[PDB]
RNA sequence: GGGAACUUUAAGGAUACUGCCAGUGACAAACUGGAGGAAGGCGGGGACGACGUCAAGUCAUCAUGGCCCUUACGGCCAGGGCUACACACGUGCUACAAUGGUCGGUACAAAGGGUUGCUACACAGCGAUGUGAUGCUAAUCUCAAAAAGCCGAUCGUAGUCCGGAUUGGAGUCUGCAACUCGACUCCAUGAAGUCGGAAUCGCUAGUAAUCGCGGAUCAGAAUGCCGCGGUGAAUACGUUCCCG
């Protein structure tokens, strides 16, 4: 995990878009590639389209999910047997 | 190698070379104990907004004759073909054929 | 001796005896041992009923069978239910930390299945 | 208290041994008084190159280069002794670092 | 080999009691490279048969080790001198290892003394071979 | 009084041979504190035993490099060395016992292709 | 202080030639044994691979005849994949323990790397590491603790004080960024595994076996590869059959 000293990284682009939403009360999904980036505290109650690699994933972000990282909720592989 | 990828190299080098000290600037900044902490947060930020071919851990050592991506040995500066036909010609001085 | 609700065996040494009581290491058990004033040496069976007092009131502190078994049974429910890639990974009782699943999975994915 | 120091480096022991008698020589005949040459250990770098364009993991040549060096210690120096040294030829191949 | 013969590697004579027999022993005990432990295990063996039933050490063994000697092969062939002692050593090694005691050296010395009076594991082996060699 | 030096696998020892009363320091220390193991003390011992002179003369000996094998053996050489030179006549009887010869035995190369010097990885025809 | 003896460092030389003796061979080439010598008959190892064979391998190192695309089969970018997983095979590492595990004390190497680097020492942390500071462009300072070994204690044959997979929870560092998909540290957990069928592989001596150390690639990322030393075996009667 990334070093406590350095805090938690997001992208600013990102950050940005939901501290302009939460500034206002915008409903409307985030669309973003930034798979990367920390979900906040401030991401709670917000819808956030993630890329996956071929399509934008919504996940609406619950309290639960602070500290994760926004691709965990976006799997890149389809798999359903052999 | 192919063109676009040699002048890709290219265009990173550059990109690094002029982005080389604002970047250590930051970093020293970073790593400042006696600067505020709004300071050092600050020179994170610009640090991270920074363009991504500014760092240099996106360079690939490439064939100084060919472009082969693999094989470097940063001595010579050469891939294993080329450093393999310059040896066995005799262009590269004191380097012979070892036994013991 | 009965021990956090555990048969610790009573002719070995204690800090090997009080590793069978789940949730405690050979690291813990010295801890526990070390703020009782226990040598690691003595038997179990060697013990006086007010040092295994001692003993158990240590013991106390540590989350050790029930309350940690339900710990785990909770966090890894938590990732189940959440959906996020770990817990994806624990329903389908695949690999969790990043390992190779074209060979070399066996301990997650049980003996080998035929086709 | 002027003691001059001289140190060889070559990727060649003929070279070397070569360059440092003539500095030897050249020390006596001006009247100084001479320590040396001392061989110092040598450097050895070896690589394997792979010979075949494509796929063959045991067919490689086996390379080395060596870096041998020499000190030379010139102790009670006379007038003419620093004049010499500097008039001296640099041949190529051979590194020389001289220290006061 | 083919066309040449080999000549024998000489081993040195132990340096305590400079008897190759007791150096060949410690041979087929080391493994791995492990000189001293073997060394070990063999002069435990060694010092506690001594305290148990006063002999010389060398003598007892060399005893011993002609008891558990055969002289038959397997189509019937008589062992040559060196297969003897190669074969005694490897079967009182074998059959040591399966007593039960603390030490290797423990359980050496016993089977030593065993074999010494016509019990073990060794001597079954070779009254087999002696049953094998009756057979044809 | 007479030197020698004893060589073996990668461990030279330098040996000084007196007249004494059987006195014996390794890299200023005692034999038995230097050596753990019986058989390298016996090594060292092996050539004075042999001549019986184990109280006749003093030993001052320095070693360096190999392990504890090699170093035993090189001592040994190197006293064999002094005694040569203390007197010519007793070299029929160390090279009887074999002490005067260098062994000159050596760690092999690992070579390209092969997991040692000799092994080689394992084969698959099937 | 001092010395130039010894170890070593590394350039140049000497020595080994069946040279001497004995026996055989055919009265030849050769062959067996002995002395001296560090070494004896090719002392050990490396490099060096004839004429040719397989339309063997490589148009993806590179070069090049011919064919094909040209708002695309060219070029730029972000995210994903090369890391998937009912399965089968090859090459490895670690084990199944007492010739061992753990704890305490105490010895002995070689080779190689270091200025965008290696770091003495002190402080903080259980630790990975962090901060301050010092020497080094290196036979000068450093990586660095060799490990197996020896001495003492304990474990007493148990799936164990063996084994260390997997999973939960905390962290560190590199990096713009460790979700997919890094390495390492601490606490907890403690899987299979009781020496492995038919069959099959390596090795003739400082070899096999076993123990540790370094480097190339490289920001980070070796159980692979290329090297280094430590301890140090067993067996070769012979060519009847297996293969070439």
């Amino acid at each position: 995990p990334r070093s406590l000293k350095k805090g938690p990284f997001v992208d600013a682009h990102l950050f940005a878009k939901v501290e302009a939403a939460v500034a206002s009360n915008s409903r409307k999904p985030i669309k973003t590639w930034s798979r990367r980036s920390m979900i906040l505290p401030d991401f709670v109650g917000l819808t956030i389209s993630v890329h996956n690699g071929r399509n934008h994933v919504p996940v609406i972000v619950t309290e639960h999910m602070v500290g994760h990282k926004l691709g965990e909720f976006a799997p890149t592989r389809t798999y359903r047997g052999h | 190698a192919k063109k676009g990828m040699i002048n890709r190299e290219l265009k990173r080098e550059k990109t690094v070379a002029k982005y080389a000290a604002k970047r250590a600037e930051l970093k020293a900044t970073i790593a400042n104990v006696n600067a505020s902490d709004e300071e050092r947060f600050e020179a994170m930020l610009k640090l991270q907004a920074l363009p991504r071919n500014a760092s240099p851990v996106r360079l690939r050592n490439r064939c100084g004759l060919t472009g082969r991506p693999h094989g470097y040995f940063r001595k010579f500066g050469l891939s294993r073909n080329k450093l393999r036909d310059t040896v066995m010609q005799g262009d590269v001085p004191g380097v012979v054929k070892a036994s013991w | 001796a009965r021990i956090a609700g555990v048969n610790i065996p009573d002719n070995k040494h204690a800090v090997i005896s009080l590793t069978y009581i789940f949730g405690i290491g050979r690291h813990t058990a010295k801890n526990i041992l070390a703020a009782v004033g226990i040598t690691e040496t003595t038997k179990i069976r060697e013990l006086d009923d007010a040092q295994l007092d001692a003993i158990r009131a240590e013991v106390a502190k540590v989350p050790t069978e029930g309350d940690l078994r339900r710990e785990i049974s909770m966090n890894i429910k938590r990732l189940m239910d959440l959906g996020c890639y770990r817990g994806l990974r624990h329903r389908r009782s695949l690999p969790v930390r990043g390992q190779r699943t074209k060979t070399n999975a066996r301990t997650r994915k049980g003996p080998r299945k035929p086709i | 208290n002027q003691r001059i120091r001289i140190r060889l480096k070559s990727f060649d022991h003929r070279l070397i041994d070569q360059s440092a008698q003539e500095i030897v020589e050249t020390a006596k005949r001006t009247g100084a008084q001479v320590c040396g040459p001392i061989p110092m250990p040598t450097r050895i770098e070896r690589f394997n190159v792979l010979t075949s364009p494509h796929v063959n993991k045991d067919a490689r040549d086996q390379y080395e280069i060596r870096t041998y060096k020499r000190l030379i210690d010139i102790v009670q120096p006379t007038d003419k002794t620093v004049d010499a040294l500097m008039k001296l030829d640099l041949a190529a191949g051979v590194d020389v670092q001289i220290a006061l | 080999p083919r066309r040449r013969v080999v000549a024998a590697r000489e081993i040195l004579p132990d340096p305590k009691f400079s008897s190759q027999t007791i150096a060949k022993f410690m041979n087929h005990v080391m493994q791995d490279g492990k000189k001293s432990i073997a060394e070990s295990i063999v002069y435990g063996a060694l010092e506690r048969v001594q305290e148990k039933n006063k002999v010389d050490p060398v003598e007892f063994f060399e005893t011993t080790l002609e008891k558990v000697r055969p002289m038959v092969e397997v189509v019937p062939m008589e062992v040559r001198p060196s297969r003897r002692t190669a074969l005694a050593m490897r079967w009182l090694v074998d059959a040591a290892a399966k007593r039960s005691e603390k030490t290797m050296a423990l359980r050496l010395a016993g089977e030593l003394l065993d074999a010494a009076e016509g019990k073990g594991a060794a001597i079954k082996k070779r009254e087999d071979v002696h049953r094998m060699a009756e057979a044809n | 009084t007479n030197y020698g030096t004893g060589r073996r696998k990668t461990a030279t020892a330098r040996v000084f041979l007196s007249a004494g009363t059987g006195k014996l320091v390794i890299n200023n220390r005692t034999l038995e504190q230097y050596f753990g193991r019986e058989t390298a003390r016996m090594v060292v011992r092996q050539p004075l035993e042999l001549l019986e002179a184990t109280e006749k003369y003093d030993l001052y000996i320095t070693v360096k490099g190999g392990g504890i094998g090699g170093q035993a053996g090189a001592i040994r050489h190197g006293i064999t060395r002094a005694l040569i030179a203390a007197d010519e006549t007793l070299k029929p009887v160390l090279r009887q016992a074999g002490f005067v010869t260098r062994d000159a035995r050596e760690v092999e190369r690992k070579k390209l292709g092969l997991r040692k010097a000799r092994k080689r990885p394992q084969f698959s025809k099937r």
